[PDB]
């Protein structure tokens, strides 16, 4: 009965690396957005400045290494023990070989020391294209939560014959609180896109390059107007603008369903509405009927009496009411047969009930 | 009488059309057989209902000049004979159309609306020819109709 | 019974003018359009035949005017008689004369003879102003139809409380083959609309006239890219464009369930597929079966005498195999439990007939 | 019993305190408005004129104060009577003494006297602050309606508990009639987004901050199509430009549900338009027979003798005939199968009426 | 019996011309872009590679002239054999004689060769609709599906009505492929559509007959911003952009379903989300009663002894307590509500169960 | 009987799935389950009305051959064979196939179409080898189809 | 009871809303009618409950100072007497009221929560005039509410 | 069974949730009322394959030990031994596990793969110790899988 305290440990222990793993990538997004920066602003006479963020990127990303060999060493040690283990070299998966030399690889490239700022354009790619680690918070998330940990969890799931490998922790969260996130990530992702769109409108000179001018082309893109006050006419800034765009329109669909949902209406509710225009309809069907019916009375009163020009509007009069009367009834008809035959569930329930209790 | 030979076909169509046994005639089960086929849910009691207003003469189902009267009705959008119905059936609390009348002039004679002092009582006690009141509708509509 | 007869009078004389209704829209659009493309595309010493077609479309406003009188004594005179009254008086009231006045002060409004090609501010506008009769052929063609001329159609609809008044035509023809109508409708009016766009551009030869380079401006409003190559400047100019950006945005919903409705997917091919998909996953699962069976057959040799990577090879395709298996087991018990769900109909179909035929 | 009077009491104070709040802030925006555009149009400092309005405004702000002073101290009484309880500060309404403290302090900045055109924005902010009092709208709004004034409702209401506080009298306006209210608002918001607009950027003429030029642009905005004949070169411009593009096309997300369920086609035209379409199609089918039949016919006649062109052409013709009558025969099986398949409702209430009648 | 040996060859063969009509049509669309492009990259000076080319694609279109003849040929005998007769002109007739000449005059069109880089913009139009041949592709695709041959499939669709001749592998390739192929169709269009848009700007030294130029606008027209810095008005132009935006507008209406599909949640971790959420509100609920209890007995200490302070507060805090307990109970009550809502097919399904078991 | 071997495999694989049980021969209560699992609703006159015209030779259930010829059938997408059964079958208005021919003619030789005044009587009574009339549908078919 | 004539005539109309037969009085019956009408399922049990905890002095049915008293209650938004009875309800786990007061303050005097040893279980029982322990919400309710 | 102490509390609290009764022990009939409300069609037969596949010593119902190593159960991923199960279900066309070893060898070792010539079944059957053949899950499990 070990195993369930090997699998415990592994467990946490990979909880632990994974926290890590987080927390490096904040360091290293934090040694980030300030060596492209110091170019850019005042000068770059302090070498020794640069020299130690670059060495400290380097440490950086060895450790970073490091804790993500360890992490899918790890894995591939849970994975070993689950199943009846007797090397370590017995399963080496092709595909976990192929993924782990993918992500060695994604972490190898690195920016590194070489020995009038704003870098040009030529340098410091792999510098700039260490935004490609936000692949790691999705992988964490799911871990950090302690639903895996809970026993009788996966006790009542597993005789639904549901795996809970993946995308189930999304599901959860979507019906957790839809919106609450999205809004947040939407709201989020502008600044980073600016970001990384400024070092591609970056001249020397140009009122393109600075960070507040950069800020602003973005949001004309996701609100589909296009105003066009300035153009990226940069290569990568035509292919990054039209990422901007595509996604925008992706994510135009927000917010739709989530509206009409928060705007919805319960069962209880449409039946205190239908008990209100119960009574207001009988009240008003009674109201009209004494109308017509004393307006008939007015115009018989007035037949015999003074017959002239007088007893004329009289007849228009009970043609008005006459006609406001057969508005309401249409009106009451047309709300009552609906409301009728609106119950489903409720009905057939009903049904059920009473056959049940008919017995023989 | 006189409509024209074309309109009569256009009629014996329609006819042929509610008329599916042919024998000239079908009765009561399937007239509820068509209605629930329309999509209602049908009841004896107004099956019954439908079939003795409809029938006249005792002759019992459907018959030509009732068809053809009963569609000369439900093709005016609007008028003062068969919408005037409600006047004897609103104001019916025991609902079998015999309350008194005083009583329900009484009671109806205030909704938001005043007339007089039992002028209007002694009126409709005199309209009636064997002063009946109660609800004696004859009386009331030979009286406002006509 | 001579009121059906009448009554049917009384419909064919309505249909007798509700086409002259239409027939003369075409000299009252006449009226316009060859004024204003012979006083611009030509000079002004064509004095000769302006007199002429001033006097022309003064008759045809005068026939039209007759026409409609006509055509609401008729209308007056059926609703007089299905009331069955004598008074002339009582069946006028307020609403039909506040109709009657406003009908005529619309067809009223009509260019008049006064006595370089250039069009005096706006001296056309009571020209303009006759484009409003747009709103004659949905009465027309509702009057037109046949549906109502048939007693059957009524007849049934009577027991039903369906009221033949209105937009019933108007679902109907939705309901037989919406994609034409409403494509049609929708490819007609940007010629309407670039002809009218040009009411003041014209100037002389300021390009923005010639009836070109207004086509153009409209339907990339429509489709809301908004280029703004030429934007017009004239305040009636940005109020027409602003509303017919509006009403092509407007316009611009739906048209999309069009696809979704004829890309359904019927019960009985759903069986058949369903068939289909059995077949084909009891199949494949036989494969695999055999598949992994053959493989652990294959292991016992190495088993028994020992070798270098052999086993291991054998172990990693037993581990594939058994993953495989995994992955079509899953699949097909997605499958069945799908098929098993959504059968609501046909279940209580099957069982109400079981419960009938149960009996005692 | 006296509780039930003195709440009836409270909630009549309640609502007149609304109302004379509501006039108030009217009062107060009409004072607001008038001031900025006296300063720019007409007569600048012909007279004492604005330090009257200044001092007129400020009275008015003075009197709002104690006005949400009586408001809120009058729902802190209802409270008080609420519960049982004899201690003043025992509630306190302790959490919301922030809400409080914070709706009197955006009640209490208010523009103020200080003691050519030369606008400062300094000095109008407190002015332009003053929009923030649209919030009291709700408030008067929820009070208006009688419906929670009335105790039969209430005393429906308490069986099948459903909490009346709040979104409640928004779940009613919406289902009573949805189009009366929102095209209504956005119209109105034109306006005012229009006129803040405006405000804030009339440097010195320059063809920006008039309200003609700037009331344009928004509606291209919200169109969502844009051209980019001017653009607001100011920051705050560029937010409220921004924030007007983020809001309209976040409105364009509508007139689904106008179209949806109000296009609709319910049960008794459904019912009498395919015992039409069954009628129709029986008489096609029958037509069709005929014709072919009658061309089998011909075809023996002019096989019989002469086999010639004649022939041929009559076999064609049978074989045109032919697959025609087999498309009327798929359409009319279609639409049956559509018919009898798609009751649901009608048919489980038939079944279950039938059971019920079946006893014994 | 032999009609369906003669019928299984007669689709082999079909299947055999389709792909020979397939891959000529490739060779031919290669010839086309070969010919084009040589004005403007590289010379014409070798005045013998573009008489090559042109007698080259002369013949491949000869080659597919005849194949679609024979094609066609094989199609109406298959016709003929399926109608079996005895004539070779009764097959024929009016439709697909027009069909065949339709397909012929589309391939009868060729750029044939009469005999600086500017050809005229009017003598390639022919080399330019050769881009009509892409209608060819869907009648190769369907029947090489294969699906057909398979006799069980036929069978199965016996004995119900389906007649599966077109549509169906579309449904069919739409159910097992949702979206795989509509974004690869959607991501290789762009390259085509700017392709054949580079055609009527292609000027002299205009900066704009590039394709690189010219693959800038096409992105943006499917986009919805479209601020349109090109603004090419060329001949055509006009048309050819109002094209593209009505289908890149048409064609951002989708992945809606997908999103929705893939984010949708399954009943049956329903089930076991809904338990644990009841047990974790009965713990919820548990704990407040108790701290309502605990800070009860407070107050009652604090009665026993002098009041103060400490007991206004601990007043409060029960208040505090007594609302967190009411907010718990009407959440769990609302959750516990919807959960015995709906479950319409389990719950019916278990009733017709018990009445099936009950018998008499 | 022509058929090639990898064709007789193919077609005994669709027999296979056909014959759930496999004694060689599914029989009509599974011939109704599978046509259930299929969704549609059944009934047992029409699963007797579906076996009685497959089945020859009076073997009942299901044969080899007869599979062989109804997949023979319902195969070519159109003919003037199995398609013109209906020239019999709509003009039946008591539905029995027993209406006379004469009274049928003369009824549906009139719907917009007019072809003889009793020649096609005529002929119709002496394409009948009994000049038995009524719904004769063997010499129609002699001389319609050959 | 010093209701105004306005507010009596509301609640007048209220009551003959409530009260459809009007014999004064609706029965259980009818009331089950009623809260089915409003979209509930019913129980007699349920039904039984509802009468006997609204009806007092053993008339039955309902009274109109019964209505008027049960209308005073759920009036107000919240309280501190209709909404502690969750303080016996809850730690029931017999669920009959009859649970011993040792053992449910030992075992909810732990959740996350500690008071004293044995002084809250002394006060407890001495706060009872007999001692009687186990569920007597008198004492308790005595000492807390008042 | 050297679970820590924690741990230990937590599978209580598990047991506790599974145990509704807490006799210690819910029965079969509650199993089967659970299972339901889980949203499960419950059969008695499949409810007793459960109830006797999990209980062990003929004790019934649910034990601690046996609830404990059918949890230790069930939370592997994947495995080779609780998987290959199928090699014995998948293979019995009779479904009772009692197939001829050598008919399913034969049948079953062509689709698409081909491994020797009788050899395989020599093996088969020198395997077991009695050479039983059919379906003897045993021998091939304890030669199979060690
Ligand atoms: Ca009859
Ligand atoms: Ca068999
Ligand atoms: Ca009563
Ligand atoms: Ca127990
Ligand atoms: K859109």
């Amino acid at each position: 009965l070990g195993a369930l305290r090997r699998r415990k440990r592994l467990l946490e222990q990979e909880k632990s690396l994974a926290g890590w793993a987080l927390v490096l990538a904040g360091t290293g997004i934090g040694l980030m957005v300030l060596h492209a920066e110091m170019l850019w602003f005042g000068g770059c006479s302090w070498a020794l400045y640069l020299f130690l963020v670059k060495c400290t990127i380097s440490i950086s990303t060895f450790l970073l290494l490091c804790l993500i060999v360890a992490f899918h060493a790890k894995e591939v040690q849970l994975f070993m023990t689950d199943n009846g283990l007797r090397d370590w070299r017995v399963a080496l998966t092709g595909r976990q070989a192929a993924q782990i030399v993918l992500e060695l690889v994604v972490c190898g490239l690195h920016p590194a020391p070489v020995r009038p700022g704003f870098l040009g354009q030529g340098e410091a790619l792999l510098s700039l294209a260490m935004l490609l680690r936000l692949y790691l918070v999705p992988r964490a998330v799911l871990l950090r939560s302690g639903v895996l940990l809970n026993a009788s969890y996966r006790s009542i799931g597993a005789l639904n014959q549901v795996r809970f490998r993946h995308w189930f922790v999304a599901k959860l969260y979507m019906n957790t609180h839809p919106g609450r996130l999205l809004l947040g990530l939407t709201l989020g992702l502008w600044l980073t896109t600016a970001w990384v769109l400024s070092v591609a409108e970056r001249q020397a000179v140009n009122a393109t390059g600075h960070l507040s001018d950069t800020l602003w082309l973005i949001p004309i893109t996701f609100l589909t107007i296009g105003y066009g006050d300035v153009v990226p006419g940069t290569m990568w800034g035509k292919i990054v603008c039209l990422c901007t765009g595509v996604m925008g329109v992706c994510c135009t669909a927000l917010l739709v369903a989530v509206v009409a949902r928060k705007l919805e209406f319960n069962k209880a509710e449409k039946h205190v509405h239908n008990f209100m225009m119960d009574i207001q309809y009988t009240k008003e069907m009674k109201e009209s009927a004494a109308r017509v019916l004393q307006e008939a009375w007015m115009f018989y009163k007035h037949t015999r009496r003074k017959e002239s020009h007088a007893a004329r509007r009289h007849q228009r009069k009970l043609l008005a009411a006459i006609n406001a009367f057969r508005q309401v009834k249409l009106k009451h008809r047309k709300l009552r047969e609906q409301v009728n035959s609106m119950v489903d569930i409720s009905k057939m329930h009903m049904i059920l009930y009473d056959l049940q209790q008919n017995l023989s | 009488d006189q409509l024209t030979e074309e309109q009569i076909a256009e009629f014996k169509e329609a006819f042929s059309l509610f008329d599916k046994d042919g024998d000239g005639t079908i009765t009561t089960k399937e007239l509820g057989t068509v209605m629930r086929s329309l999509g209602q849910n049908p009841t004896e009691a107004e099956l019954q209902d439908m079939i003795n207003e409809v029938d006249a003469d005792g002759n019992g189902t459907i018959d030509f000049p009732e068809f053809l009267t009963m569609m000369a009705r439900k093709m005016k959008d609007t008028d003062s004979e068969e919408e005037i119905r409600e006047a004897f059936r609103v104001f019916d609390k025991d609902g079998n159309g015999y309350i008194s009348a005083a009583e329900l002039r009484h009671v109806m004679t205030n909704l938001g609306e005043k007339l007089t002092d039992e002028e209007v009582d002694e009126m409709i006690r005199e309209a009636d020819i064997d002063g009946d009141g109660q609800v004696n509708y004859e009386e009331f509509v030979q009286m406002m109709t006509a």
